[PDB]
């Protein structure tokens, strides 16, 4: 027997399937003689202590910048303020250096949020002692000659003497729920052309930067013995906290520049000798 | 499980050769010192074969071998008066070949699985090195027999760094030293053949 | 020729890596 | 200070933290590129995107795309050094025509390569093409469908796969040198026909030995108003 | 000596050693070849590729394809004489034109023949 | 890709009256000089006395760096007409050759030492045969080809079949 | 083993589904990494008081 | 029970590297040989160290020790063919400095444990040679920094003697070869120390 078949359906082609989507179903095809063969991870497989996130990449201590104190700094004096941007180090000028973890990763993303922790280590010894503060301070930035503006801010103070570190959680404060990244999501740009209003005008953002800024002021002055050093240096260390949050992939904001040479064919183009 | 498959006979273990602690030459830290700069820096086991120790027992097994895996403790000294200040950064790369140029950093330091020694306390650090190779084994020796595609010794890197230099008081001591030690906690060997003098 | 084929011979081994032994070339 | 609330799921249920769903989400490598039938066929590598595919100002124009090293899946890729299961590739031809493209795999040899290539310096290919050799193939129908997703296998000796070299034109010894690839990707046409090929990470894949974030520069200030005029 | 552990899964669930799975995986035997309507048609013999398809240096240049000696399929028919069973054939025109191509099956009548 | 153990049986080609003793090494990562047996009595040996029974069996084991090794024969070779091949055309091969620096060598432990009845110089047989733990993998171009007796086919019988 | 798909069914091909239809089904494709990733409305969403229809 | 005592440290084993066997340079026997002509002689472990198998594995962990506790085998294969006759014994003598010269004889070989090799059946010896010193341990290495006092590196000594002489027919082979072997069964040491070139 030649029965015809009654069953029909509508039909929309499509070129690919799951080609913006990262999860979900796809349209591979295998180059095997099994399709359904997949790698073995069965003796080789990662590592316990690797991570699984890019979150957990954000979770690693990363040095962001140091700063010297000495006993000739009198009280009241800003010994660090900055801009603390996961974004940018700079608004106004060309970095070149080996940025944290976090910031790095953070520069993927679009939009950031949650608190951000920076742990402050002194490189000193058990004879320099000194009270020092940890300002946070939103909406508004504080005169550098008026330390009572940054008291009234949130802030939390430390004295120097035998423990040499101090953990710090930066809260997050603001209009919005989530923020944005102040660098583009998109720059064409790459052979250092200069750049004019013009150029400027066509951008694919706007930098919408942040006036956020963190400061440690001296409460009161080190004084150390004459016997050990006068003037010391602090790590600032920094990474996102435990509730960070990233959202939005983009283009990077950060790229490497150390040692990089194009590839070429192995081995016609002159590796023979 | 890379182990059994791709050594026909059993891999041996020397626990009384291995197991033991085994110094090197030291490390002068000066005041001299910026951030990111190398006092020390070694391939590993080669640099523990050529250069320092070359007569220590522990390198008694590596003559006639010349395959194995390589699980490692290194324990770091430093000893400095109480009137200075300092901060070294110890860190590891695993399959560091054509990659030490890179990553090179005091930020790669931290980021890799590190120890951070202090210059006043003066404390020590242990730095358990597992073995992390892109095949089954390393290569232990070179020879002017064998062949020239394949690079031996070098599985991993150590890299010892000023993570924030020196500072002394008035007319005090102008460096200080760090004694760096090392044993083999895993260390099995395959290919047994005839030995040879180390490099 | 290409500059990057070889690293010069004060700073490099029999292998052309750089030398375990040379500090400063960071 | 209080840690307060997360703002993970609070505008949508679209989570893009996972490091393999970034790697998954695919990136042009060839932006409308010749393909030649004088010579084999073009020859892609099979690696992820790294800094050894990173564009430079004022070196030598490749037939790559510039901005691979900008991209997040190179980022992450600058990150861990080892790599393995299979990856996806999709290509995509710039013609309706009937004349079919047949897309060869080669496993794992030593030799890195890239581009249209004459194998072994002949002045022949069509009595004697590499598609009809005996390796793994799957052709395209422009006039049926003219994209494909093929799926290279991990087809190697190693555990994990080189990702990147401090130095890409550096010759060392060259049996290391083949660990930056698992092979290679052939486009055989019939005649000269521009195409397109996107990479993106298979269901089996994995990435690990984390080095973390090398040196870096950025100029993206320079080009945007702030919103103080 | 031992024997060992065997080294089959430990890459991948992806076996390629039996036989039939080789023979399975297609060959290209005619390279873009013309069609004339002049003549009848096409000819293909049904038969498997082995020797008999070898190209060799310096011969008569058929319209075959020449490195079907080396393909891996005719090297597993180069070691057994008998077979039986179905054949699958992919053909693929060189054409996007409404004009239809019929493929007509001949069976064993005792010619072989081919073009 | 190939991996596993490998096995060879060396047959005897003599008499009962035929004696004498050889050995079997296998050398990994190095080989030894051909004047020093010293450095291949230190490598995988196997003894063996030749006597009554003119066989032994043995197992070349598999010990390298990789799980797997790959062929060192190309995967894809286009010339087929014995062109003459320069450096050039060596520079855009498909693959490159990995050579293996493993060698199997028989020295002689004790001399033959035969009766003048029988012959003075024997041949031995050199079988050999894939492991039971043998392994292969990625279908390739053939190495070896057929050239002893090959010829074209042609079309039966318009081709001048009919006399 | 490798044997033949004999299933088949005549289909009719459209350009777009749900183009004309306010509702039903759609053939929408998400510039997400999760497909079936929507836009939140747990913490935010509509106040009471405003109309659902037009009537 | 002298082990535990005389040693504060314990002693450890390599059966990996010393449990294999290791032949030897080899011994032509002749027609010319009388009875009581030393074929070969032998002071275990020297002549297992300086002379013959200098670059064996067995002898990786003599360069780094000074003293040990050694039980030995000694498998002998002969090879000759059906148309000669010859009777070769091999004997061991425990703690034979300064006694050489006396006890030689074939008779004293007999009396003392031994084997008993015929050149045309072509079968092999097997000598069980244990540890009997008059102290606890022995010396493994000399040194120019060492005392000149103790003898070291001989505990015992192998002599290989015509017991009667072979034997050939009418234009038969004039000699035929017996090659040595040996491996440690029990092999103790004690007293670690930094390695050095053997002899």
């Amino acid at each position: 027997d030649k029965p015809k078949d009654v069953s029909s359906i509508t039909i929309i082609p499509k070129p690919r399937l799951g080609f913006p989507h990262g999860k979900g179903k796809s349209d591979a095809v295998a180059m095997r003689v099994n399709p359904v063969a997949l790698t073995s991870f069965q003796d080789v497989s990662a590592y316990p202590d690797e991570p699984r996130t890019t979150l957990d990449i954000a979770r690693i201590w990363g040095l962001r910048s140091t700063f010297n104190w000495g006993s000739g700094d009198e009280h009241g004096k800003e010994l660090f303020n900055t801009v603390l941007d996961p974004g940018l180090r700079f608004y106004d000028q060309d970095y070149e250096g080996q940025i944290t973890p976090m910031e790095y990763v953070t520069g993927l993303y679009n939009f950031w949020s949650g608190p951000i922790e920076l742990r402050f280590d002194f490189v000193s010894n058990a004879f320099h002692t000194g009270t020092v503060i940890i300002s946070a301070e939103y909406n508004r930035s504080s005169t550098n000659t008026d330390e009572c503006q940054s008291h009234s801010t949130y802030t939390k103070t430390f004295h120097l003497g035998e423990q040499k570190s101090v953990h710090f959680t930066v809260p997050y404060i603001y209009d919005t729920v989530v923020r944005r990244n102040t660098a583009s999501a998109y720059l064409p740009v790459t052979d250092y052309d200069k750049v004019d209003n013009v150029s400027r005008a066509q951008a694919m953002g706007i930098r919408a930067e942040s006036k956020m800024r963190v400061k440690v002021r001296v409460v009161n002055v080190l004084r150390p013995v004459a016997s050990t050093t006068s003037t010391i240096e602090v790590l600032v260390y920094m990474r996102g906290g435990k509730n960070y949050a990233l959202h939005g992939l983009k283009q990077s904001t950060y790229w490497p520049s150390n040692s990089v040479v194009p590839i070429d064919s192995f081995p016609p183009d002159g590796y023979d000798p | 499980g890379d182990l059994v498959i791709a050594s026909s006979e059993p891999t041996q273990q020397f626990r009384s050769l291995t197991n033991r602690w085994m110094p090197i030459n030291s490390i002068r830290v000066t005041v001299n010192g910026k951030r990111n700069d190398l006092l020390a820096q070694y391939y590993i086991p080669e640099d523990f074969l050529s250069t320092h120790a070359k007569c220590a027992p522990n390198t008694i097994p590596f003559e006639t071998y010349v395959y194995g895996k390589y699980e490692l403790e290194m324990k770091f000294v430093a000893n400095g008066n109480k009137f200075q200040c300092g901060k070294v950064i110890i860190s590891v790369k695993f399959d560091s070949y054509q990659a030490d140029n890179i990553n090179t950093g005091f930020q790669a330091a931290l980021s890799r699985p590190h120890i951070m020694l202090d210059l006043s306390t003066n404390n020590e650090g242990v730095l358990k090195i597992p073995f992390r190779y892109h095949r089954a084994f390393v290569r232990n020796q070179t020879h002017k027999t064998a062949t020239a595609g394949v690079r031996p010794g070098k599985f991993a890197s150590i890299y010892v760094q000023v993570l924030s230099p020196l500072q002394t008081g008035e007319g005090g001591a102008n460096d200080m030293f760090i004694r760096p030690f090392y044993r083999y906690t895993r260390a099995e060997f395959a290919g047994m053949s005839y030995k040879v003098p180390l490099t | 020729d290409n500059p990057h084929r070889f690293l010069p011979a004060n700073v490099s081994n029999r292998w052309n890596e750089y030398s375990s032994a040379y500090l400063p070339r960071v | 200070f209080s840690d307060g609330v997360t703002a993970m799921g609070f505008q949508s249920l679209d989570t893009q933290v996972s490091i393999k769903d970034i790697l998954r989400r695919p990136v042009l490598l060839f932006n409308h590129v010749e393909l030649d039938p004088d010579y084999t066929g073009f020859f892609i590598p099979i690696m992820p995107p790294s800094r050894m595919m990173q564009y430079k100002s004022g070196d030598k124009e490749t037939s790559f795309q510039r901005l691979i090293g900008r991209t997040p899946q190179a980022a992450i890729m600058n990150l861990f050094r080892f790599w393995r299961g299979s990856l996806r590739y999709t290509i995509i031809i710039h013609s309706t025509d009937g004349h079919p493209i047949y897309v060869t795999h080669v496993p794992h040899t030593g030799n890195r390569v890239y581009g249209l290539m004459k194998v072994n310096n002949l002045h022949e290919y069509t009595k004697v093409p590499i598609f009809g050799c005996g390796l793994t193939t799957e052709m395209i129908i422009p006039s049926v469908n003219p994209s494909i997703c093929v799926e290279v296998p991990f087809d190697t000796e190693n555990n994990w796969a080189v990702t990147f070299d401090e130095d890409a034109q550096r010759n060392y010894s060259w049996r290391d040198k083949g660990d930056t690839v698992t092979g290679h990707l052939v486009v055989t046409p019939v005649v000269s026909v521009y195409m397109s090929v996107w990479v993106e990470a298979g269901d089996d894949f994995e990435v690990s030995n984390f080095y973390g974030p090398p040196s870096v520069k950025t100029n993206d200030w320079n080009y945007a108003f702030s919103d103080e005029h």
